[PDB]
């Protein structure tokens, strides 16, 4: 969910706007 | 190729006050089949 | 006479054998004690073989080992019919006399038994249901609540119109009627048990197959006399492959892991790209080894390989044992291959590890330093290895590191002054010897 990280749209980005969780990052 | 790259977004409200770390990955490039095509900063070695 | 006598111990060795058989039962040794079972005369120690079960069920120890035992019946009763006919007689009866004597503590012991037979198919659900019937006739609820816990499960499957009808009843009890306090909670939790249906009252030896079981579903009620055979375990006197000598699954799998490497921009990238792929515990080494050889086609160390690598231990421990087992096959084994300019990239590597406790200095107290045991690539590695530990520590906070590690066979302290003065002689060589102040004072002391 749109946790206050991603893209406000991906229209004018040329990205498809996917969104992941860094796996890496964790403690 | 440059940007078939996943992009770090963090946080875009809290990563002005802080430095948050790379939390969250943006996609760069799509794309049917699967791209895994390098990009050149793996082949330019850093200035220090 | 001597047959008389033949046929006695005969008969003492067969009652000797199944007597140990049955006391050793448990689960994963039914099959092999079934086997040994088998070859002893069974069909002459027809009862023999049915009153060692009865009575190593009865006998209170047990009760935790009747799925086992009834598994071994139902094995029986798959081979020989008559087996499995005439021991579901003799419960019937067991239960009616200690039902009859109201002996609480030997009818759940039989119970238990018809129950996980009732679910391995040796006895029918006419059985089970009659005595679910005269059980409930009285009170008699502690009984019939360990019976419907274990057995409802499948009985629900099979009879399901009149098993309701046994619920709807029982139902009535706590409902409608004034309960004995400390029985009421037992029943009540079958009522919970239901809801969450029957998931702990499954689970058994399931070892035949429903075809391997012979259905030999013994339709016996418990308002029939049936015959109580004790007279035949009683003695009596008979007159009667393409070799795989290449490894492209490994090189379509060691593509895949550089491809990664090279695709990425930043360490926490590539970091997460690898956890994506979710590899396999076995393969975690190798993918270790992939990235060290990739970072030695770098020509120059690199930061990016360092938060690759620190990314990958603090995610599971496995990953950390991966390490850990990389280094000791580094140092111990992949020395004698690299060349000098590939030493600096490993040492400022490891050096890099260990001086943020990713790696402990505990896996340094692998490495000694001596004449013998000392390859001359191998005192490279440790002076590329120590430099990147002075410039990220200090020299104070590496030697309270070095001093906490008791890793003597780096440093000695003691023991073959050869060696004290081998240690000493490389260290001042790497350019530090501030170190070597605890060696000095041991060395003029052999003196």
């Amino acid at each position: 969910s749109y946790n206050g990280i991603g893209l406000k749209s991906a229209k004018g980005s040329s990205t498809s706007g996917h969104v992941q969780r860094s796996l890496a990052s964790n403690n | 190729s440059a940007s078939h790259i996943l992009i770090p977004a963090s946080d875009l409200s809290w990563s002005k006050q802080t430095d948050t770390g790379i939390t969250h990955f943006r996609a760069g490039m799509t794309h049917e089949d699967e791209k895994l095509i390098p990009t050149i900063f793996r082949y330019i070695t850093t200035w220090e | 006479d001597e047959d008389i006598k033949f046929q006695r111990e005969n008969w003492e060795m067969i009652r000797s054998h199944v007597s140990p058989i049955i006391s050793n039962l448990t689960m994963d040794n039914l099959q092999e004690s079934h086997r040994d079972l088998f070859q002893v005369n069974i069909l002459i120690g027809r009862n023999i073989i049915c009153k060692n079960v009865v009575d190593f069920t009865l006998n209170k120890q047990n009760g935790r080992l009747i799925p086992a035992l009834s598994a071994l019946i139902a094995l029986l009763n798959s081979d020989i019919p008559d087996i499995g006919e005439t021991l579901a007689k003799e419960l019937m009866l067991m239960f009616v006399q200690q039902f009859n004597r109201k002996d609480y503590v030997s009818c759940g012991n039989i119970l238990q038994c018809l129950s996980i037979l009732f679910l391995y198919d040796v006895i029918h659900e006419i059985v089970i249901l009659q005595i679910l019937l005269l059980l409930l006739e009285k009170n008699s609820l502690r009984l019939v609540i360990a019976v419907m816990k274990i057995c409802g499960w499948k009985l629900a499957l099979v009879s399901k119109k009149t098993h309701d009808m046994i619920w709807e009843k029982l139902r009535y009890i706590l409902q409608t009627q004034e309960l004995s306090s400390t029985l009421r909670e037992s029943l009540e939790t079958l009522f919970e048990i239901r809801q969450k249906d029957y998931k702990s009252g499954s689970q058994g030896l399931f070892i035949l197959d429903p075809t391997s079981y012979t259905v030999h579903t013994h339709s016996y009620i418990v308002s029939d006399e049936d015959e109580a055979n004790k007279e035949l375990g009683n003695f009596e006197k008979c007159e009667n492959q393409i070799y795989d000598m290449t490894s492209t699954n490994d090189v379509e799998f060691k593509k895949k892991i550089y491809l990664v490497l090279k695709s990425s921009l930043s360490g926490d990238e590539a970091a997460h790209k690898l956890l994506k792929l979710k590899i396999a515990n076995n393969l975690k080494k190798s993918v270790v080894d992939i990235i060290i050889k990739s970072s030695l086609q770098e020509s120059t160390f690199s930061k990016f390989y360092s938060i690759l690598s620190e990314r990958m231990i603090t995610f599971h421990r496995s990953w950390q044992t991966a390490y850990n087992e990389t280094f000791e096959q580094n140092y111990t084994q992949d020395i004698e291959d690299y060349e000098t300019d590939q030493l600096r990239i490993l040492g400022k590597f490891w050096g890099h590890l260990i001086s943020y406790e990713f790696l402990p200095m505990d896996c340094l107290k692998i490495i000694k330093l001596t004449e013998e045991e000392s390859c001359p690539q191998g005192r490279i590695f440790i002076k590329f290895l120590f430099q990147e530990l002075v410039n990220e520590l200090g020299l104070d906070e590496l030697q309270l590191r070095l001093n906490s590690s008791k890793l003597d066979g780096m440093f000695p302290l003691e023991g073959d002054a050869e060696h004290i003065r081998y240690s000493i002689n490389f260290f001042t060589a790497i350019g530090l010897g501030l170190l070597t102040e605890d060696m000095r004072s041991r060395l003029t002391i052999i003196q």
